[PDB]
């Protein structure tokens, strides 16, 4: 009777979908007035005017009508004064809010109801300017030797540096009243310099330090969620309307009125509301969050920066002494790549034997600091959680401190100050040199194509910060039947012959700054290298991070150095990244996604009766200063050591041609780039780096080599000390070393239990060889234990996992959310919700958050009209087809019992919501206005070599084949350049096309579905093992218990990535411009019988051709399934955690028909969808391709 | 309730299943149109192929 | 068809060694339980008639 | 513990020695389509016991 | 194809061997032996080179 | 230096003689699949050394 | 005193001479003085 239950659950899914859509429409009925007309898409005829302010667009099909969406005509804005208008606003406080920016009008009138409820808020004190800051401004110049700091050269900006008469942490922006000194005298070398402190601190700091970029319109969100009766909303209002603290948004930027960091309070309060709603925190957690929101409302960001250190020190030791037994896993096969988590019985009472270093003095010091700040309850709950038991509530209470830190959002220090802080043993250098040499040798052995001169151009094409770029200038014109007569002005929109049709032109002039466009347009910069290029400056980039971590600075290498690195160092990085099965743990690839698999050895060690095994975690900070000097030269010498294997070479650096230079010269230039200081500039500040330099594609290798050397010397030193004074020795079992974060498991040789003496001796590191400060900092950084460990924001405790919390979608860097199309925004919201569900969020909370996020989306805006499509587009094809109760399973909406006509019309709607015509038109006009942009070297290099008739066998050459065929390459290449350029006008044109096509009744015909089959289920047994994700939702843990957990060895690989690997491993076999996506598409167009002929027309040599054919033959199902959906923004972590591979197919899918491999795998995934949906509820089922009882008399088997 | 019965009887009224129908259709689709005129003169048409295989 | 070779990890050797000790304790315990029961039957019960 | 080897290396030889067609139906497809390693540990334990 | 390729391209390799042999003396011709085993060829390289 | 001539002509000759098909599994595919010329210069040097 | 650089150099030299991860990773110089003590005694 499982089939009947499945059908009933699908019917409940349909009911929930209808309720959700109805609720969305009802909620949108309050932001804009009740819908005035029901406009039929095809039956009715309208001339785009006389349509009311709010209209419901319906479509009629087979005697039935479906609800497409809502249209808003902004010309008839009079209706909006029915709900919001200045006439109703009466209270004197909100008049200024109205005058500052009209966008608050709605919220304003809402607030008035609260005011008409009789309750009045009180003004709040705003903290004043602290004068000592005036002593913290430093203006460096050549007279003072740039304040005797080596990195700073040619600086024309102020720096906030610590001073005796200055406030602590000067760089961090503080919330201040704007009535602070307009003009303050500066005591420079001359002493007459004057600085407009108010102007700079109000303009530059409000945007560089504290950006606020809401995913939706902040006014709409405030109206929808910020209910005045909530205590937190009242408290923020006291800071908002009380004391008259006003702020608003113009374009992308934020404008303040009286107080700095006004918008940060809004960000903090909305973060509080959403986080509290999502986490389903208990009453005690609500109390501590009330305390924190009270404590940090004074300064939204700085208080967090105060308590970073205490919070980190307290969170490191969470659950250090836990009496609870927890989970258990086997340590069998721990030193190989094939390790998996398997259950194993453990005898009770192992808790007393386990031990984790606590460093109690620091813990009490952090506690005292917390009391001094006034966070008494949080300190108490953290102290309790240090020694408490294991429970989801307990672990949420433990991570509640990081939840509190996540309040600020995107906050960073001063840009120039951040630059100056970040920029500024023979055995060790020998070890690091040896490690770099062995890595280089292995990399050059695995991928030796870089050395050969012929492959250099192909590698350069496949693989910035170049000084010179080309510019494209022109005017993009298109016909719009969407504007009004009033808007017609001689600059942009022109009244044409047609009474209702206008011609809108947009003047563009932009530089093709992307790496690929610059590579095709200007390759001489990348190819030719002069010595002076080691001295030129390149622009740097700045990336703020969520939380209060240090701002990241990105320093790209120059084009010539980049080409050299691609030729020489890239093989080592590629070999390091590749780890495969049947390899030892302590191997070059083994030493260096899915949290459970990557942290599996630690997860097994922390839950084990064996006490010899210990987990040691090391985090290295501010090692760039250590990276300066000797070890940089050691890396350079390690790179130079490979020049003995290549004959032609020069004694010193000379100007070279990339495709003619011997490999020795390229190796020498890479060594010089490694060891010489490099100059970088941003915001008028120039600095030099002699350390890691943060050069892309090279940081990981250098950092992990340094960490490996550190671990080796530390272990050897501990062994020597253990010999000197009798103590059991240690032996490294496995290790993981990513960036500067390392975690290794060490086993005591004699099997004696771990002792605090052992941990203390290992922590002491270089004793009697270095100063005591090194010992102290080593004690503070690392941890050693048997109960709790951490690595890349993954917290493991007694066989249980915990993820991080600094992740949301309301506020994003660079506001890119507001730029993407509707479907991309929906995909981004869906993906963030999915990655949330795997950690701390249940389906109820995450789905409520997702629905509220959907309800506030901006909608397609074009001209003076706006389209809000139906929310039922989620289940439609093209969007992730999801059932609400089981959101993880993508593309499951097809099987739901939606009406066939309704589903068809929804599919056409979502298909029409995205079009590719505007980009083609833009590229065509750019080509017609600016002409050819590709260099002649790429013109002559990409020529037909396989000596095959272009006509083929007389077969039909489709459009894609003609695009990718060599004789028509040049035009195609130009398109790539013009596909690089992105500008507003393409998406405004797309919105206009969508509006016109929708209203006129033209719906794009949806593409057919590749795979679809109804699978009939029967009962069966369990296969999986219980989920280490304790905090995750019940459904995911049930799925883990029924099916199992996945692993990187068993994880499936996308066909496009496989084709890319095949193309890259054999340079010169296929043209460099060809990508896996294009070849896969053109193969999917043609029948497979002619596929070989196709690869002959694409000029693909045999080693690549046969492999590509095999991949297409075995893996076309993956491409056909995701053909119509852009999965660039989909990282389904929860879906990836499930074990859907060949290991679980026989136990859950029964297919008896004879089918090809691609079709078989596609139908196996189709069955797996049903299996996962059923298993979410703890019922294990087996899918079959035939019903068990077709007739009341007949019963079927097999 | 009649729709479910009709869908179930579809399984027994023919020896094919949607998986096999898709597999068979993956062979003859676009095959005739892609080839050249001379080869088209010596291969069955798409309708002919569907008639033979179904 | 898919026969896989056997890797004797150090943990597996330790796993068998712990099992070897447990089996001895189990064999000794069962023998004592058998011996006690055999003695009980001789004194508690006699021969059964029809 | 056992080593991890993909079945494709062994299946490639079986396909080549016989004749495998993505369109035809043969007996070799029946053997290969039902190759399962999911129950390997249980069979391995059976082999030792025998 | 392998016999055809070798029968055409042997003259060039014959000259190349002659040029490099002129560098080494007779004592090195008689004494040097392959010991480290670093110059080993994978089977893929043998059939692809010829 | 060496000449650069595409082996498409050689592959076509090999393909025609063996009757290689896209939709079957033949031994010619396994030879054809792994014709890698990346490591050619090292094998060339080894040939001269012999 | 035992120097770890000699072990690393020996492993690097033998790795290039002949994969060698079968034993190269397993090499640990922790118990060097004790074995040296036994060698002199024997």
């Amino acid at each position: 009777d499982v089939q009947e239950q499945f059908e009933g659950y699908l019917r409940e899914e349909v009911d929930l979908l209808n309720k959700f859509e109805d609720s969305h429409f009802k909620q949108l009925e309050i932001f804009y007035t009740k819908s005035q007309t029901d406009h039929v898409i095809n039956k009715d005829k309208l001339q785009f005017n006389a349509l009311p302010f709010h209209t419901t667009l319906y479509k009629e099909i087979n005697g039935k009508r479906v609800r497409l969406g809502t249209l808003l005509n902004w010309t008839k804005a009079e209706r909006l004064d029915t709900i919001r208008h200045e006439s109703m606003i009466k209270d004197e406080r909100l008049r200024r809010l109205i005058d500052f920016d009209y966008g608050w009008i709605d919220y304003a009138v809402v607030l008035q109801r609260y005011l008409d409820e009789g309750n009045t808020i009180e003004s709040a004190n705003i903290l004043q300017f602290d004068g000592d800051f005036v002593n913290n401004i430093k203006h460096p110049t050549q007279k003072n030797n740039f304040l005797d700091i080596k990195v700073i050269k040619e600086c024309e900006t102020y720096i906030l540096m610590k001073d005796d008469n200055g406030i602590r942490d000067p760089d961090i922006l503080r919330a201040w009243e704007l009535n602070s000194i307009p003009e303050v005298i500066e005591l420079d070398v001359d002493g007459e310099t004057k600085k407009f402190n108010l102007r700079k601190e109000m303009i530059k700091r409000i945007q560089d330090e504290a950006p606020v970029y809401f995913f939706c319109n902040p006014y709409r969100y405030a109206v929808a969620n910020l209910d005045p009766n909530i205590p937190e909303v009242r408290l923020w209002l006291e800071y908002f309307i009380g004391s008259e603290d006003f702020f608003g948004f113009n374009g992308p930027n934020v404008i303040v009125s009286k107080s700095l960091l006004a918008a940060k309070r809004f960000e903090v309060v909305v973060n509080h509301l959403r986080k509290v709603a999502a986490f389903e925190l208990d009453v005690e957690s609500k109390e501590v969050m009330n305390e924190w929101i009270k404590y940090i409302m004074i300064d939204p960001v700085y208080r967090s920066y105060k308590n970073r250190g205490a919070f980190g020190n307290l969170n490191q030791h969470v659950f250090a002494r836990t009496k609870s037994e927890g989970l258990s896993w086997s340590l069998i096969d721990i030193g190989t790549t094939n390790f998996e988590l398997k259950p194993t019985k453990k005898v009770a009472g192992s808790y007393v034997n386990k031990f984790n270093l606590v460093d109690d003095v620091l813990v009490e010091e952090s506690l005292k600091d917390l009391r001094n700040e006034g966070l008494h309850k949080m300190a108490d709950v953290t102290r309790r959680m240090i020694d408490a038991d294991i429970t989801p509530e307990n672990v949420k209470k433990g991570k509640l401190n990081r939840l509190a830190l996540s309040y600020c959002g995107y906050t960073g220090s001063h840009s120039a100050t951040a630059m100056v802080k970040q920029f500024n043993d023979p055995m060790f250098v020998d070890i690091v040199k040896d490690n770099m040499r062995v890595y280089m040798q292995e990399g050059l052995q695995k991928y030796p194509q870089g050395s050969r001169k012929s492959n250099r151009l192909d590698i350069l094409f496949k693989g910035s910060s170049t000084n010179e770029h080309a510019v494209v200038n022109g005017r993009f014109r298109y016909r719009s039947e969407l504007y009004r007569e009033r808007d017609v002005n001689s600059s942009t929109v022109f009244k044409t012959a047609t009474p209702g049709q206008y011609r809108v032109v947009k003047k563009i002039s932009a530089k093709l700054k992307s790496k690929n466009a610059n590579i095709v347009t200007h390759p001489m910069n990348f190819i030719n290298f002069k010595v002076d290029d080691l001295d030129i400056v390149v622009n740097a980039g700045s990336r703020l991070v969520r939380g209060t971590r240090a701002k990241r600075i990105i320093t790209p290498n120059y084009g010539t150095i980049y080409a050299a690195s691609l030729m020489t160092v890239l093989p080592a990085v590629r070999l390091l990244s590749s780890r495969a099965s049947n390899m030892g743990a302590l191997s070059t690839q083994g030493r260096i996604a899915l949290p459970h698999d990557v942290m599996a050895p630690q997860l097994a060690v922390t839950s084990s009766d064996d006490v010899s095994k210990i987990c040691v975690a090391k985090d290295f900070g501010q090692f760039d200063t250590s990276q300066w000097g000797q070890i940089s030269k050691a890396h350079a010498d390690g790179v130079r050591s490979m020049k003995a294997h290549y004959s032609m070479g020069h004694d010193t650096l000379v100007d070279l041609d990339l495709n003619d230079a011997s490999f020795a010269d390229l190796l020498e230039v890479t060594a010089m780039s490694y060891e010489r200081p490099l100059k970088y500039k941003m915001n008028g500040l120039v600095c030099e780096s002699a350390g890691v330099k943060s050069g892309e594609l090279t940081t990981q290798t250098r950092n992990t080599t340094t960490n490996i050397s550190h671990s080796t010397v530390a272990l050897d030193d501990y062994n020597n000390r253990a010999y000197r004074l009798n103590l059991p020795k240690l032996e490294l079992v496995t290790d993981n070393k990513v960036g500067d974060d390392s975690v290794e498991v060490l086993r005591v040789v004699d099997g004696s239990p771990l002792t605090p003496e052992i941990a203390k001796l290992y922590v002491n590191c270089m004793q009697d060889h270095a100063d005591k400060n090194h010992l102290e900092i080593s004690a503070k950084r690392t941890i050693v234990g048997n109960n709790v460990a951490e690595h890349i924001k993954i917290w493991v405790f007694k066989g249980y996992l915990a993820l991080d919390v600094f992740l949301d979608s309301v506020t994003s860097e660079k506001n890119s959310f507001s730029n993407l199309n509707y479907l991309e925004q929906v995909n981004i919201l869906y993906d963030m919700a999915m990655t949330l569900m795997i950690r701390y969020c249940s389906v109820q909370a995450c789905m409520t958050q997702f629905c509220n996020d959907m309800k506030l989306l901006n909608g397609i805006r074009a001209g003076n009209y706006t389209f809000i499509p139906t929310p039922k587009i989620i289940c439609a094809y093209g969007t992730p087809e999801i059932c609400l109760r089981a959101p993880e399973i993508r593309s499951f909406g097809r099987y739901l019992p939606i009406d066939e006509d309704e589903y068809s019309v929804l599919n056409d709607l979502v298909a029409s919501l995205s079009t590719n015509k505007p980009k083609m038109d833009f590229v065509a006009q750019m080509f017609e206005q600016n002409g050819n942009q590709v260099h002649g070297i790429w013109l002559d290099h990409f020529k037909r070599k396989n000596d095959v008739n272009p006509d083929g066998g007389g077969i039909h050459i489709s459009e894609g084949l003609k695009r990718l065929m060599p004789e028509y390459c040049e035009r195609h290449l130009n398109e790539l350049v013009y596909k690089t350029l992105d500008d507003k006008v393409i998406r405004d044109y797309t919105s206009d096309i969508i509006i016109t096509n929708i209203c006129k009744g033209k719906l794009s015909k949806a593409p057919k579905l590749a795979f679809f089959a109804n699978f009939y289920l029967s009962l069966t047994g369990f296969n999986g093992v219980d989920s280490p994700y304790l905090t995750a939702d019940e459904g995911v843990k049930n799925v883990h218990r029924v099916i199992g957990l996945s692993y990187r060895n068993t994880l499936s690989t996308s066909p496009t990535a496989n084709v890319d690997r095949i193309l890259r491993n054999n340079p010169g076999s296929a043209p460099a411009y060809l990508t896996g996506n294009d070849i896969l598409g053109v193969l999917s167009d043609y029948p497979y019988q002619n596929w070989r002929t196709v690869v002959e027309l694409l000029d693909i040599t045999e080693p690549s051709a046969t492999a590509i054919i095999e991949v297409a033959t075995n893996q076309m199902h993956a491409y056909l399934a995701d053909k119509d959906l852009n999965t660039a923004n989909l990282f389904d972590n929860t879906s990836r955690t499930y074990d859907i591979s060949d290991r679980t197919y026989p136990k859950f899918v029964n297919i008896t028909s004879n089918l090809s491999n691609s079709n078989r795998r596609g139908f196996q995934l189709e069955a797996m969808k049903h299996i996962i949906y059923m298993a979410r509820r703890g019922i294990a089922t087996l899918a079959n391709t035939h019903p068990s009882k077709i007739g009341n008399t007949v019963y079927y088997d097999y | 309730e009649k729709q479910k019965l009709d869908k179930l009887k579809l399984f027994e009224t023919s020896p094919f299943d949607p998986l096999t129908i898709k597999n068979n259709q993956d062979v003859v689709d676009k095959l005739y149109a892609t080839q050249s005129s001379s080869i088209q003169e010596v291969v069955p048409t798409k309708t002919f192929a569907t008639e033979l295989q179904f | 068809f898919a026969l896989a070779q056997i890797n004797a990890d150090d943990e597996f050797i330790g796993a068998i060694d712990k099992e070897s000790a447990e089996y001895l304790d189990e064999y000794a315990t069962l023998a004592r339980d058998i011996s006690n029961s055999l003695t009980l039957v001789k004194a508690a019960f006699g021969p059964l008639e029809r | 513990p056992v080593d991890a080897r993909t079945l494709q290396s062994a299946t490639a030889a079986l396909a080549a020695d016989t004749g495998q067609a993505v369109n035809r139906a043969q007996h070799v497809s029946m053997l290969t389509n039902r190759l399962t390693t999911a129950n390997a540990p249980t069979v391995r334990a059976i082999t030792v016991l025998t | 194809a392998c016999r055809d390729k070798t029968s055409a391209n042997w003259r060039g390799y014959s000259v190349l061997v002659s040029r490099y042999r002129s560098l080494i003396p007779n004592e090195l011709f008689e004494s040097l032996r392959n010991i480290s085993g670093e110059y080993n060829i994978n089977p893929q390289d043998e059939h692809s080179f010829f």
